[PDB]
DNA sequence: TGGTGGGCGCCCGAACAGGGACTG
DNA sequence: GTCCCTGTTCGGGCGCCC
């Protein structure tokens, strides 16, 4: 047998105890079918109620597939797992990945079931399948092999992935292949079609080792940043200048170069909001400086791996969303937009989660690390629906915030 | 018999030892029931006498069962439970009659002495030491321990539940198309087989059960709608709840109340339009279960209203997978809501009430969205899918809201329903400043030390007022100023405030508040024809923020 | 007459958890 | 830091079932 590898939790920390949330008939049917099969192949085993631990599960319907994918929300366990992340992984992040014409995401999660999982850790990977209308109690399982979605899994399997891939990388040194959790990211500057042929070629290797081997066609170089922007106007009203001065006072925490004084001078007195104020040539020029100070990129922002990325998102309306990624406040690393169908049936929640899968996907590609999201939505709404729209094998930490109606007005686009 | 199933290995919590607790005095009646129970159990090897090897002891008692004839032997293992390892519980929730679909034949079975037919971990047996006192002249008396699950132990229910699922597993595999709703030891069994073939199958089940040590006495519902199950009576085409009897005290008390609400909430699953807001309110500051409380005129009324609605004959129906789930929601008062779920129009599957208040400030459209939310998760439990809705809210009101709201929000597929009271937005903030409307620059300040404040405004037309406030806070003074400008302006007005706090509340378009102050504001906002609220950074000399800030700073 | 256990539900009140605004 | 205000969680009582 392939030798088992000793795996600990972080000191002082106890395994996950998160209650399973309700699933749809559709989903349970799948989970049950998938699970009895994993059990038949010895990958997971029934367990009882004296195992104290638990971690929710569900399923996704990848692409237009007839195939369901089990997804075990493991981010609790992962949080609490000893750092192989740091203590048992030596991975530099492929900076060249962020710059490839095309990048395809393959799900190599399956190759994990080949390695057995440390006997003593197993009880921590426990999960429970629900039944419709509670016709039965929950049916509990735990892993024997390496679970997909457990951060331990890529670390443990690292060695063998390097063996398996080594030949393919050797011949395609211009192809960069990066692993993250269940995911293999593969980038080429090939023209699509030959790239795609390279991806089916890589899948032919990942089959000669088994067993066996969605989210297709990223382009890290078609991405771009969204600046803060100032309106252009022929006549300005008190209200215009009041909104202008408010936007900048804040923008100045990001770009300390921004100046407001002269524009404020126009807002002397106590004027009616709709009164038109002529822009004294200096303030007319101060709006020229700032307008440029906003162009020179934010200074002095260095990525620290030992801190989480934070992601703030704002609903901009009419299908529009804005995000910023930072680690310290006002020190953005990237800041972007995300537009969508302004149709009649726009589903705010579905977009929110398509927004967080894109923003995550970028973060992984750029830093190899998941961002923590500050979501502009109610906890319950979000939890009622988000998995109906998930397509990723990973799940980012998040927290819900009621964003100040102000912060949106700053990043808003013209 | 005792189930031949293997035991579930349990531990005490690390460093902890099993209980040493004196038996408290038992009734005579109860002691006779106990030795009667204990000697028969002991004969069957479910308990066995221990000696001075066992240092432990935990108190034991009995109560009558539902049939009131038989006695239940309990054990107060509060001490031991406290020291027992944790379990992941596996009863995820409670099966509902509205989740049953029609079956051609139906049986309900209950198991004999269920817990006592399931073995307990050998190594743990010692901690379950108890002692049945006898007549003080005839016996010490006898000291036993459990070789099976005790009724009172923290680990029993989960282990029984697991073991039953284990035990039934094989039968279910052989019989994937016979449905067994398994609640602890209470089995609902349904099929699409003719009576006599079903009945055969029932006999296979009892024998399978019996082969695993589980006896099924009668106690067995048969050719016998109505079936008594899980608190209901199941008839072939309809189900109802076993009659609910609300108390009739004339000096209700916290406990009388907490149990009045209890029953009504239970009731609301099938009785439409039950409300418990005014009643629940009474429950507020009171510090003791016993604390007797006088009814408010409206709780008084509310209760009367519920009383009359229970007087009515209501049933539910069984679920038809080949048909939509429909949920219709009515608005009640006071952030209270009723829904009814059905597939055919006047044949309810079940009903319900959402009344919870989230948030200091909110409006009807947010609540309605929360009612929808909750009803969705519930449907997904009970039927494992989502219902189509019937909401008392115009498509327009929603579209407006969803555009105006800076948060993501969404309601699944729905349709409008002319059933008042309709849900509306009770007023609209302008997006652009209003031409020809007096502009108010408002502000507040409060002395943190003395709690003394001023709130006021300067307007562009030359007027300016300051109100002194006492015992206030910064935020309150700023809400106060916004309130003053509304009071002293026409149907159309522009207000400039330097206060994110206050700007964030009013922008969210509340129609309800815990705050008496924010209420008074809401009233004014409804009276007005056009309001526009813009923000500006404070202490930045942006007059006339400059100016009104100067007026309200005598603190 | 009390005195036990687990599940789910509902309410309510405590402990926190943040943000925002203050002081000189 | 300090006050506020607001949100979350948890636990307690009651209901119902076994
Ligand atoms: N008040 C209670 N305290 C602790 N456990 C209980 C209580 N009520 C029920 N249970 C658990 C223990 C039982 O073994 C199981 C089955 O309930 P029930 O069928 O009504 O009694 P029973 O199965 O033990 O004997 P029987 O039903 O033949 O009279 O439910
Ligand atoms: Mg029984
Ligand atoms: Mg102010």
């Amino acid at each position: 047998p392939i030798e088992t590898v000793p795996v600990k939790l972080k000191p002082g920390m106890d395994g996950p105890k998160v209650k399973q949330w309700p699933l749809t008939e559709e989903k349970i049917k799948a989970l049950v079918e998938i699970c009895t099969e994993m059990e038949k192949e010895g990958k997971i085993s029934k367990i009882g109620p004296e195992n104290p631990y638990n971690t929710p599960v569900f399923a996704i319907k990848k692409k237009d597939s007839t195939k369901w994918r089990k997804l075990v929300d493991f981010r609790e366990l992962n949080k609490r797992t000893q750092d192989f992340w740091e203590v048992q992984l030596g991975i530099p992040h492929p900076a060249g990945l962020k710059k490839k014409k095309s990048v395809t995401v393959l799900d190599v999660g399956d190759a994990y079931f080949s390695v057995p999982l440390d006997e003593d850790f197993r009880k921590y990977t426990a999960f429970t399948i629900p039944s419709i209308n509670n016709e039965t109690p929950g049916i509990r399982y735990q892993y024997n092999v390496l679970p997909q979605g457990w951060k331990g899994s890529p670390a443990i399997f690292q060695s063998s992935m390097t063996k398996i891939l080594e030949p393919f990388r050797k011949q395609n040194p211009d192809i960069v292949i990066y692993q993250y959790m269940d995911d293999l990211y593969v980038g080429s500057d090939l023209e699509i079609g030959q790239h795609r042929t390279k991806i089916e070629e890589l899948r032919q290797h990942l089959l000669r080792w088994g067993l066996t081997t969605m989210g297709y066609e990223l382009h890290p170089d078609k991405w771009t940043v969204q600046p803060i922007v100032l309106p252009e106007k022929d006549s300005w009203t008190v209200n215009d200048i009041q909104k202008l001065v408010g936007k900048l006072n804040w923008a100045s925490q990001i770009y300390p170069g921004i100046k407001v004084r002269q524009l404020s001078k126009l807002l002397r007195g106590t004027k009616a909001l709709t009164e038109v104020i002529p822009l004294t040539e200096e303030a007319e020029l101060e709006l020229a400086e700032n307008r440029e100070i906003l162009k020179e990129p934010v200074h002095g922002v260095y990525y620290d791996p030992s801190k989480d990325l934070i992601a703030e998102i704002q609903k901009q309306g009419q299908g529009q969303w804005t995000y910023q990624i930072y680690q310290e406040p006002f020190k953005n690393l990237k800041t972007g937009k995300y537009a969508r169908m302004r149709g009649a049936h726009t589903n705010d929640v579905k977009q929110l989660t398509e927004a967080v899968q894109k923003i995550t996907t970028e973060s992984i590609v750029i830093w190899g690390k998941t961002p923590k999201f500050k979501l502009p939505i109610q906890k319950e709404t979000w939890e009622t629906w988000w998995t109906e729209y998930w397509q990723a094998t990973w799940i980012p930490e998040w927290e819900f915030v009621n964003t100040p109606p102000l912060v949106k007005l700053w990043y808003q686009l013209e | 018999p005792i189930s031949p199933i293997e035991t579930v290995p349990v531990k005490l919590k690390p460093g902890m030892d099993g209980p040493k607790v004196k038996q408290w005095p038992l009734t005579e009646e109860k002691i006779k029931a106990l030795v009667e129970i204990c000697t028969e159990m002991e004969k069957e090897g479910k308990i066995s006498k221990i000696g001075p090897e066992n240092p432990y002891n935990t108190p034991v008692f009995a109560i009558k069962k539902k049939d009131s004839t038989k006695w239940r032997k309990l054990v107060d293992f509060r001490e031991l439970n406290k020291r027992t390892q944790d379990f992941w519980e596996v009863q995820l929730g409670i099966p509902h009659p509205a989740g049953l679909k029609k079956k051609k034949s139906v049986t309900v079975l209950d198991v004999g002495d269920a817990y006592f037919s399931v073995p307990l971990d050998e190594d743990f047996r010692k901690y379950t030491a108890f002692t049945i006192p006898s007549i003080n002249n005839e016996t010490p008396g006898i000291r036993y321990q459990y070789n099976v699950l005790p009724q009172g132990w923290k680990g029993s229910p989960a282990i029984f539940q697991s073991s039953m699922t284990k035990i039934l597993e094989p039968f279910r595999k052989q019989n994937p198309d016979i449905v067994i709703y398994q609640y602890m030891d209470d089995l609902y069994v349904g099929s699409d087989l003719e009576i006599g073939q079903h009945r055969t199958k029932i006999e296979e089940l009892r024998q399978h059960l019996l082969r695993w040590g589980l006896t099924t006495p009668d106690k067995k519902h048969q050719k016998e709608p109505p079936f008594l199950w899980m608190g209901y009576e199941l008839h072939p085409d309809k189900w109802t709840v076993q009659p609910i009897v609300l108390p009739e005290k004339d000096s209700w008390t916290v406990n009388d109340i907490c149990k009045l609400v209890g029953k009504l909430n239970w009731a609301s699953q099938i009785y439409p339009g039950i409300k418990v807001r005014q009643l629940s309110k009474l429950l507020r500051g009171t510090k003791a279960l016993t604390e007797v409380i006088p009814l408010t005129e409206e709780a008084e009324l509310e209760l009367a209203e519920n009383r009359e609605i229970l007087k009515e004959p209501v049933h539910g129906v069984y679920y038809d997978p080949s048909k939509d789930l429909i949920a219709e929601i009515q608005k009640q008062g006071q952030g209270q809501w009723t829904y009814q779920i059905y597939q055919e129009p006047f044949k309810n599957l079940k009903t319900g009430k959402y009344a919870r208040m989230r948030g200091a400030h909110t409006n009807d459209v947010k609540q309605l969205t929360e009612a929808v939310q909750k009803i969705t998760t519930e449907s997904i439990v009970i039927w494992g899918k989502t219902p189509k809705f019937k909401l008392p809210i115009q498509k327009e009101t929603w579209e407006t809201w969803w555009t105006e709201y800076w948060q993501a929000t969404w309601i699944p597929e729905w349709e409008f329903v002319n059933t008042p009271p309709l849900v509306k937005l009770w007023y609209q903030l302008e997006k652009e400043p209003i031409v020809g409307a007096e502009t108010f620059y408002v502000d507040g300040a409060a002395n943190r030390e003395t709690k003394l404040g001023k709130a006021g405004y300067v307007t562009n037309r030359g007027r300016q007022k300051v109100v002194t406030l006492t015992d206030t806070t910064n935020q309150k003074t700023e809400l106060q100023a916004i309130y003053l400008a509304l009071q002293d302006s026409g149907l159309e007005v522009n207000i400039v405030t330097d206060s994110q706090y206050a700007l964030g509340i009013i922008q969210a378009q509340p129609d309800q508040s815990e705050s008496e102050l924010v209420n008074q504001i809401i009233e004014q906002l409804i009276k007005k024809e056009k309001v526009y609220l813009a923000w500006v950074p404070a202490h930045k000399g942006i007059g006339g923020n400059e100016q009104v800030d100067k007026l309200v700073s005598a603190g």
